[PDB]
DNA sequence: ATCGGATGTATATATCTGACACGTGCCTGGAGACTAGGGAGTAATCCCCTTGGCGGTTAAAACGCGGGGGACAGCGCGTACGTGCGTTTAAGCGGTGCTAGAGCTGTCTACGACCAATTGAGCGGCCTCGGCACCGGGATTCTCGA
DNA sequence: TCGAGAATCCCGGTGCCGAGGCCGCTCAATTGGTCGTAGACAGCTCTAGCACCGCTTAAACGCACGTACGCGCTGTCCCCCGCGTTTTAACCGCCAAGGGGATTACTCCCTAGTCTCCAGGCACGTGTCAGATATATACATCCGAT
């Protein structure tokens, strides 16, 4: 039985922002549970959107909207810019 | 002339009775649209929607004044004051 | 005394009337007397007193002053106002707008009267959703009219349109609706702007408290309501007594309407046709049933132990409402079934159990009246329990429902002997000439509703007597109200006297009526300060032959033993009666 | 196609009205300064809600804000409203 | 026939594959669009970048090289929009922002 | 081959069929057990019975034959456990419970 | 296009509790939206249960539990009794 | 197993400490009961929901995940335990 | 004349102490005995992972703390520096927790 | 003190009108019936983790207490806020009229589901050295009587 | 106001254990394929929202007037904070022993998926009646004067 987590991923990101900084185990468990949380929220919003408009399929456009609901203030603008760029490069390659 | 403060205590017993909407339509609508312009422009509202915003609004301020009143009474004053409200919105965590 | 003040008002009152353009001289200053009904009025001719009343109304606004007409029901008041109008259209060359107002049901009668008599004139009516009034309203807004006919309602609803337009003359009917100036209409008519001249009717002017004369009279001229408390002169004065309310009112009866002779008018049927054959005026006493005695006599403590005295506390006591809360009925029966002591508890029900059967044998069609609607429940269940053919009419009986109830009852062969009512509840106008027996119930605030109940029956065409038993129980609060409305009967009788010297504008008559009622007060005051099948058959006997069939009813019910009135022990019905009477 | 500029409509909420709301709440004696405080609070609240509603709308590519839009916005903010459909 | 990972194709640090699995196996809809798992992983990457950045800074300002929960607490709460977002979150071992009401101070 | 409705088979007033549809088409799980839609419809029936009962009573005590929102408001709020349940619900046209703090009263 | 609702159902229940009582239209729209609400809650709980225990299938037993979470106080005991009886009679017939 | 008055285990020193962390300056002597009341309530709710989840899973043990789902249920989201 | 601080100062040292560090402020064994004691009512004979008990403690302390924050806001609003039972009761009333 | 005027209040009226109820017809979503199989259920064996019992160490809780600073209650005052009346204006409503845009429908078509094969990344074991706890010791500073 | 003493920080040293870096290595990734269908998109209709007018009229507003309350002060009283010494009860370390989970392979039947086949629910209708408002009759309340 292998549990899963984002620990490795988080850690990579850390070494991208602060190459020198260790992250204690517990303080990883947080960031883990965090990411799972934000994921459950954003997904949940994608669902209860696609349900209303009677689409059957979560697409990007929903996820965009859902983000624009949950993330307050500037996290909206930045995050949206991020994802937009990401999918862009994705299709373009 | 009545003892000041009595006419109120008639008003309360009046308004806590009935259900009617306490804000004039046209002003409130003009307000709502005015706010709406910022986010997107050139919008349509079903009348019933505007009705909704009014309903939630009044039904919010009301509870607000209830709790505020609890605070002012806690302060041994009978008169609510801006600092009272500010306390309320602080306790609930609305801002 | 205040007569000279009244004279200064002879000058100044009619000064204000000059602004709105004895008293008798100066009130009649313009006399135009035409002794026939006009030309354009068609379909017959009015009676002497009728054309003289016409002529009277003419004399009113010849001098250009408003007024009242007190005439008794069924004396032709309708056709009278018709004639007055018509005379104002033709002989006065006025034409112009005329604002007439009625109660709804009567408006049919009115429309008919404009169909027969004056086809010559436009009569605008109103009913039937805003639709009909779109056409009709915009039709009037064009300036199209002769007569404009409507009810109380559409004065309020159309008050915009009607108020907005100029008018000539204003005809109120049933005018005692004006009784309280707090009534919406009374003030709306001032918000209504004005017809040039306003005019009123009544069957009966009303309570001796006399804002009524205030409300009406004041509403007759703006002068008058400016004069309200100069009425409070003799309205305070008239309202010892020989040297106070009599030696003064040996005139002041007059002197009030000795002033008001000219613009107020009246008549009586006994004066004009006097073809009313007869009817009897009787009362009875009853006993408070012991059950309705026990804790209910004590409801002074139940006043705190629950609603309100006069009705739910009081009138329940009076046999009127056995077990309206119904837990008392439960103390008798949960199943609400037929047995004794449910109906026995009341003088009403049991009493009828005694008296009615005799009538069932003598087949005299009975009338029954109330105020509180709900009595009619146990009344039915009682009648069915006796298996009696009866009809009731509630406040929920609709107009055409009413016509049906009438014609069925008024069918010649109708085998329903008793007919149930609640007086004011359905009273309106009605005619029952097929019923020979009237019986009255409970409090009936003010008599005038009782006079309604009576007018329902003895109206011309009723060829029997009319027996009347006002049903009262001994040692009962109903006696208080009864006597109260009885003193009302007195002083409003004095008011009838007002309508008397004022009625015929004669002298030996007016003094005959003076001495009349001033003697009546003496007698009545002097009188102020069991079932006995024999007695009952006596008060039920219009001949010793009724003493024959009624006493063969007493041959049987001689031998036969009649389910009586008193309910006498049942403890926990007492203590539990204190429970529920306290609950 | 009017040129649409709305300003100071927040004045449309009037000392009488706010006073009424206070009454319904059970307030007895207001303080004169509240009348601005309330306009502040209200304006905020509707900013949030109208925000979410508009967002739902644009997502559905509609030029209109239906009542259902609102009810979903309130439901989003944790204030559940009934009577307008769902 | 040589495989490249999607997370690379967009240049992301989060496993776009794993996301695209969780959406399906989580029953968040009938069908999962293709752009979605990407567009989501991007957002997550951004946010985690935000938190870890701030906690990194504060941790350095405590003269520590290794981030511990307290640092996360202070990073979140001190910032605004995060606090707006996490407001009901409770961080074990979190402690509290240093705070005292002014009137409590002696004078 | 004559059809009887499930809502009847359990003797319920709510359309057990319609429920069993909504569960599936709502993606609340992969598979819907058979007893479930029943067991749910029962509960709904019970609750709606509760509310409608109370609002009925209060409505009668206003001497009205026809239930209107105000009646629902008073029915809920006056009761406890419902208020516990609905606490964040807002009922349009709802009005407020009659209430005044004691100290506001004159003496 | 036919919208659906519980209006008829609600109305039946009403005539079971108070045979005499009308229910105004708006005041129906409430009870409607209400029932949809409680439904969404109870379903949602059934989901996020069956997810944890790694069952793939909502069954009765879950719905029971979910109810025992949401309904406060006695509404628990009564409601549970109700449903229990209902399914019982259901299978038994 | 009979446990009684363990709520005394929450002690005036401790509650006082919590107050301090909150930023309380001067306690009133009566609080010490009030707090025990509040706390006892809160844990009643949470332990309730957790136990419910457990029995549903047919386990005799309450895992941390149970709790975290209970808190999440009541609208208090906890991190760090999974 | 031994030395003593102005009363109320030692507190203002304690606050600056505790708002610093993260440690858990309730003794384990008492708190555990409490939790189990409550648990008995609902079901009997239960097992707790230690980490779970840790959770309940975490949420608990992390709750009372916020409670005392807000309460303190109330007491200050009352121009008193001392929180009182009626203050808390006000707090739990405003939030709507009971 | 009365007491007057405005407010409820118990039964009853008269009507007015728009909104609810019963309905007739129609359509498709639900029931009946059958089949496949996979999720679910249940033995069976294993062992990781909870619980109990222990004997120590001591930090921390309990208890006492003098004293002091906060609570709290009084209160004189002056002033902003209730009331209300007279004047104004903008809401409410009914109307007209236009049309942007909601809402539905028929094809389309890209495209996501499914599957089989391929394969590398991501996760369990498994070390290690250094970041960090901790201690003691002087340096500093911060409170509290002058 | 400086001075003393307790509080607290700093630095340097010490000792440890987990953050983290690798190593296999199973399996969940990714490629690479069809195919059935969600949903895009013209494309059409009509409806519900916007605009505007003119109208009663009920508000909103401005205002002067007075007094109830917010408040600043004060002084009385006391309940809580700052520090003893006492007592214990948590803590930590240690152990064993066993249940309760977890895993594992096995059977089987409940749900999904189709396929017809209706009658239950929905949409439009034309009606009756419940609320609405005005009226009739008392008495009782209340309150803000006397």
């Amino acid at each position: 039985t292998r549990k899963e987590s984002y620990a490795i991923y988080v850690y990579k990101v850390l070494k991208q922002v602060h190459p020198d900084t260790g992250i204690s185990s517990k303080a990883m468990s947080i960031m883990n549970s965090f990411v799972n949380d934000v994921f459950e929220r954003i997904a949940g919003e994608a669902s209860r959107l696609a349900h209303y408009n009677k689409r059957s399929t979560i697409t990007s456009r929903e996820i965009q909207t859902a983000v624009r609901l949950l993330l307050p203030g500037e996290l909206a603008k930045h995050a949206v810019s991020e994802g937009t760029k990401a999918v862009t490069k994705y299709t373009s390659a | 002339r009545y003892r000041p403060g009595t006419v109120a205590l008639r008003e309360i017993r009046r308004y806590q009775k009935s259900t009617e909407l306490l804000i004039r339509k046209l002003p409130f609508q003009r307000l709502v649209r005015e706010i709406a312009q910022d986010f997107k422009t050139d919008l349509r509202f079903q009348s019933s929607a505007v009705m909704a915003l009014q309903e939630a609004s009044e039904a919010y301020l009301v509870g607000l004044f209830e709790d505020t009143n609890l605070c002012a009474i806690h302060a041994k004053r009978v008169t609510i004051m801006p600092k009272d409200i500010q306390l309320a919105r602080r306790i609930r965590g609305e801002r | 005394l205040l007569d000279q003040t009244k004279d200064t008002r002879i000058t100044h009152l009619l000064r204000q009337t000059n602004a709105f353009l004895d008293y008798y001289n100066v009130a009649h200053r313009i006399k135009e007397d035409i002794k026939k009904q006009p030309s354009i009025l068609v379909g017959g001719t009015l009676k002497d007193y009728q054309i003289k009343g016409l002529q009277w109304m003419v004399s009113l606004f010849n001098n250009h002053l408003n007024g009242i007409l007190a005439d008794e029901m069924g004396l032709g008041k309708t056709i009278q106002t018709i004639s007055l109008l018509t005379y104002l259209y033709e002989m006065k060359n006025i034409r112009g707008p005329y604002l007439v107002i009625v109660p709804l049901s009567t408006l049919s009668n009115w429309s008919s009267e404009f169909a027969k008599w004056a086809p010559t004139l436009r009569t605008i009516s109103f009913k039937g959703s805003p639709n009909e009034r779109k056409a009709k309203q915009a039709k009037i807004r064009a300036g199209e009219f002769d007569v404009v006919l409507t009810t109380f309602e559409y004065i309020i609803k159309e008050r915009a349109l009607l108020s907005k337009v100029k008018w000539v003359h204003m005809i109120i009917d049933e005018g005692h609706r004006m009784k309280n100036a707090q009534s919406k209409l009374s003030l709306t008519l001032n918000t209504h702007y004005h017809a040039d001249y306003r005019l009123i009717l009544t069957g009966t002017p009303l309570q001796n408290n006399l804002p009524e004369l205030w409300a009406l009279l004041n509403f007759v001229l703006p002068k008058i309501f400016n004069s309200v408390k100069s009425f409070d002169e003799w309205f305070n004065t008239p309202f010892d007594k020989i040297e106070l309310s009599e030696e003064e009112t040996l005139l002041v009866i007059r002197r009030l309407h000795k002033v008001l002779r000219p613009f107020l008018l009246r008549r009586l049927k006994k004066d004009v046709e006097k073809e009313l054959p007869d009817k009897v005026e009787k009362v009875v006493k009853c006993k408070m049933s012991a059950l309705q005695q026990i804790m209910y006599q004590q409801m002074l403590k139940y006043r705190r132990l629950r609603g309100f005295n006069n009705q739910i506390m009081q009138l329940k006591k009076i046999c009127n409402h056995p077990f309206v809360f119904e837990e008392v009925e439960d103390q008798i029966n949960p199943t609400r079934e037929t047995n004794d002591d449910i109906w026995r508890v009341a003088g009403k029900f049991e009493l009828l159990d005694r008296i009615l059967p005799k009538l069932k044998a003598t087949g005299h069609r009975v009338l029954i009246f109330f105020q509180m609607t709900q009595i009619m429940d146990i009344m039915e269940d009682f009648l069915r329990y006796i298996n009696i053919k009866y009809l009731r009419l509630d406040g929920h009986t609709k107009s055409d429902e009413r016509s049906e109830l009438l014609r069925l009852f008024n069918a010649p062969d109708s085998e329903y002997l008793c007919f149930i009512l609640s007086t004011r509840a359905g009273g309106l106008g009605l005619n029952l000439q097929t019923a020979d027996t009237v019986i009255i119930f409970d409090t009936d605030w003010n008599p005038h509703q009782d006079l309604q109940a009576q007018d329902r029956a003895h109206r011309i065409g009723q060829k029997n007597e009319v027996r009347i038993l006002r049903l009262i129980t001994t040692n009962s609060v109903e006696e208080v109200i009864l006597e109260r409305a009885y003193k009302k009967l007195d002083i409003d009788g004095k008011v009838i006297q007002a309508g008397k010297f004022d009625n015929k504008s004669t002298s030996e008559e007016q003094e005959a009526l003076l001495r009349s009622l001033l003697d009546a007060e003496e007698e009545r005051r002097k009188k102020r300060e069991e079932l006995k099948d024999s007695e009952i058959n006596e008060i039920l006997a219009r001949n010793d032959e009724e003493m024959a069939v009624l006493t063969r009813m007493d041959e049987d019910r001689s031998k036969k033993e009649e389910k009586s009135r008193l309910l006498e022990k049942k403890r926990e019905e007492s203590e539990s009666a204190a429970v529920y009477n306290g609950r | 196609r009017h040129r649409k500029v709305l300003r100071d409509n927040i004045q449309g909420i009037t000392k009488p009205a706010i006073r009424r709301l206070a009454r319904r709440g059970g307030v007895k004696r207001i303080s004169g300064l509240i009348y601005e405080e309330t306009r502040g609070v209200l304006k905020v609240f509707l900013e949030n809600v109208i925000r979410d509603a508009v967002t739902y709308t644009e997502h559905a590519k509609r030029k209109t804000v239906t009542a259902m839009d609102v009810v979903y916005a309130l439901k989003r903010q944790g204030r559940t409203l009934y009577g307008f459909g769902g | 026939a040589k495989a490249k990972t999607r997370s690379s194709r967009a240049g992301l640090q989060f496993p776009v594959g794993r996301v695209h699995r969780l959406l399906r196996k989580g029953n968040y809809a009938e069908r999962v669009g293709a752009g979605a798992p990407v567009y989501l992983a991007a957002v997550l990457e951004y946010l985690t970048a935000e938190i870890l950045e701030l906690a990194g800074n504060a941790a350095r300002d405590n003269k520590k090289t290794r981030i511990i929960p307290r640092h996360l607490q202070l990073a979140v709460r001190n910032d605004e929009e995060l606090n707006k977002l996490l407001g009901r979150v409770t961080i074990a071992q979190g402690g509290v922002l240093p705070n005292i009401q002014s009137v409590l101070l002696p004078k």
